[PDB]
């Protein structure tokens, strides 16, 4: 699962 | 807007209204508060379990996804209540550490200081609170369980999760790659020898067996007194071990010493433990929470907090002051105790944990 | 009745209200919000100190022993912010847990759960704050630190302590009976020049049994200040704001040991005596006594608020169990070492082993 | 504290 993650970085 | 945290600056933010808000041009909003519910035991409230977590993100990364939302920032809100901000704010957290591999002072940077507060999380038990976990707690444990690969969001199973937490299957959790949390089965077992080969079992005992017998479970410790004969353990090859303790009380740490050791013996094997009380929260996550701090160094805190996000409720009542002033005694285990090289009859004949100087000994012919 | 805590029934109770409250014939309210206030480094607003609890306690004892209140409960109160609750609220706590012999369970049963929450306790520096010790951490880490030892109000000097926190008198605080916490001196040594501040700091050491000095910041001062009355001056030196190397603090609790056995006081100072000297002490703490990080924090901060800042906090956490733990994987060297002054640093187990055949 | 109340836990 989470291929689907859109990428959300720590600032 | 004013009620509200940023996470990531123009992309995510964390909001509270007890109204339902309206997407702009620049906003869309979202809430699980009237769709993922914490189920409650007694009062406590959170934190929101891994699988609801699984059923947040795939939410949150439909919205993320959606083309109309691709110049939005997205808000996920709650409503005001100081508890379902509290699970609000702890899943988006546990959301960050889990599938965006934010470190905890990351997660926790947004959350520091709001007014009002966030309320602390609260155990399960029918005494009046005297213990409280944070987000902080349940944020560290959560990423210490990823780091030691005791969690993996990516080769979670959202449907055998929650088919076996339900009652009717068995009511239990698979903890981490070594332990299961369950509650006790149940039967009326025939008092007399029957030649007959038809099953008296009810269907969450078969279930419990039969995931039992597919997934290397080598030991059932049994915490509580007898509702079930062992022998349907014992009949799969699984051995049975009882060491029991009163409902709501916290164990003797020679039961923590013979349990860690026994958990240890089959380990080392390669083997699942499975352990129950009566429910498989307070009891169970005593003598399982202590090995999981002897083996990778959690504090209390963070291992109530990891244990309760994957099985809701373990550590109860007194048990978590007990826990907390023990830690230090578990840790100190790894240097002080060696897994005995004689057998125990008290564990089956597993070998518990023995002092250093007990085990110089042992390997000796004494005279 | 309302917004009000059962502490002691028909006794004691915790209030927070925005009125001014009317005593009766069955209670009496008191707020110590004008008498007793935190002075904030920056957004730091508590928990308030050990002086501050010993004038409580004064205050407490004042109102439960005047004849007109024989047959009342006590109401103490503060404002509604969230902020001046927990302070109020952590602060009955200590006096429950220093005073009248409460186990932490005891005093927090009261707490638990209420609506609004407390506001957690924040560091004293400028960046965002991204830890949180609570009242259960302060409450458990004063509850330990007696249980130690540590702190004993039968012995405490109110004066002592008050008049040494401020700048002008050397902004120190006795911790324990082994450590000092005390800000740079600073000077201008010529090339009788020393400020009143420097000279009560000199004056309170050679007092006090203080035998070696740790300065953990960028010179201020001239050492031999120090070695002219017989006080070993140690550098362990790291940046403003960083957390030190294991290596430092393997010498740092080497020479503090080393100190301690000859019964002596080790007096630590970075720049304010808060971050860096929370780090070094704050481990020595953990290695010894066991405190967990966050009790460890609550702890210095009830004695010298401010202390460990920003990410020291997280530092401190994150090793606090490798503090812990070398009691078994660290000993005492068998040779003293230059590092340290001739002190003897922490080495691991097996370099021990081979001084030892 | 000399004449300190008894507060003793409940
Ligand atoms: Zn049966
Ligand atoms: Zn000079």
């Amino acid at each position: 699962s989470f291929k689907n993650a859109p990428l959300l970085a720590p600032p | 807007l004013d009620n509200t945290i940023e996470f990531l600056r123009g992309r995510v933010y964390l909001g509270a209204y007890d109204y339902t808000p309206e997407d702009t041009d620049e906003l869309v909003f979202f809430t699980v508060e009237d769709a993922i519910f914490y189920n409650s035991f007694h009062l406590d409230f959170g934190p929101m379990n891994i699988g609801h977590l699984y059923r947040f993100a795939v939410i949150f990364h439909e919205i993320l996804n959606d083309p109309e939302n691709a110049n939005k920032a997205v808000v996920f809100y709650s409503s005001a209540s100081t508890r379902q901000r509290a699970n609000a704010a702890c899943m988006l957290c546990c959301y960050m550490i889990l599938v965006q591999a934010w470190t905890p002072h990351q997660v926790l940077q947004p959350l520091a200081q709001v007014d009002p507060p966030f309320m602390p999380f609260r155990d399960a038990g029918y005494s009046n609170a005297d213990f409280e976990i944070t987000i902080q707690d349940v944020v560290y444990g959560v990423w210490r369980a990823k780091e030691k690969g005791l969690i993996d969001l990516h080769s979670f199973n959202l449907e055998s999760y929650e088919k076996y937490e339900h009652v009717e299957f068995g009511d239990f959790n698979v903890l981490t790659p070594d332990f299961i949390a369950f509650a006790s089965p149940q039967e009326d077992h025939p008092k007399g020898y029957l030649a007959t080969k038809s099953s008296h079992l009810n269907q969450p005992f078969k279930s419990v067996l039969n995931f039992f017998a597919n997934n290397n479970v080598q030991l059932v410790v049994r915490l509580n007194s007898h509702l079930y004969n062992k022998k349907h353990f014992e009949d799969i090859g699984i051995q049975h071990l009882d060491l029991i303790f009163e409902d709501g009380t916290c164990p003797d740490l020679s039961i923590v010493k013979n349990f860690v050791g026994a958990a240890e013996t089959i380990i080392k094997r390669g083997g699942k433990i499975a352990v129950h009380c009566k429910a498989g929260l307070g009891r169970t996550g005593c003598l399982i929470g202590a090995h999981l701090i002897y083996t990778y160094g959690f504090t209390a805190n963070e291992c109530i907090g990891f244990l309760r996000f994957i099985r809701p409720g373990m550590v109860v009542g007194p048990q978590q002051h007990w826990l907390y002033l023990h830690q230090n005694d578990f840790r100190e285990w790894k240097y002080t105790t060696r897994i005995s090289l004689k057998p125990s009859e008290a564990i089956g004949g597993l070998y518990p944990l023995i002092s250093l100087e007990e085990y110089r000994l042992q390997k000796k012919k004494l005279k």
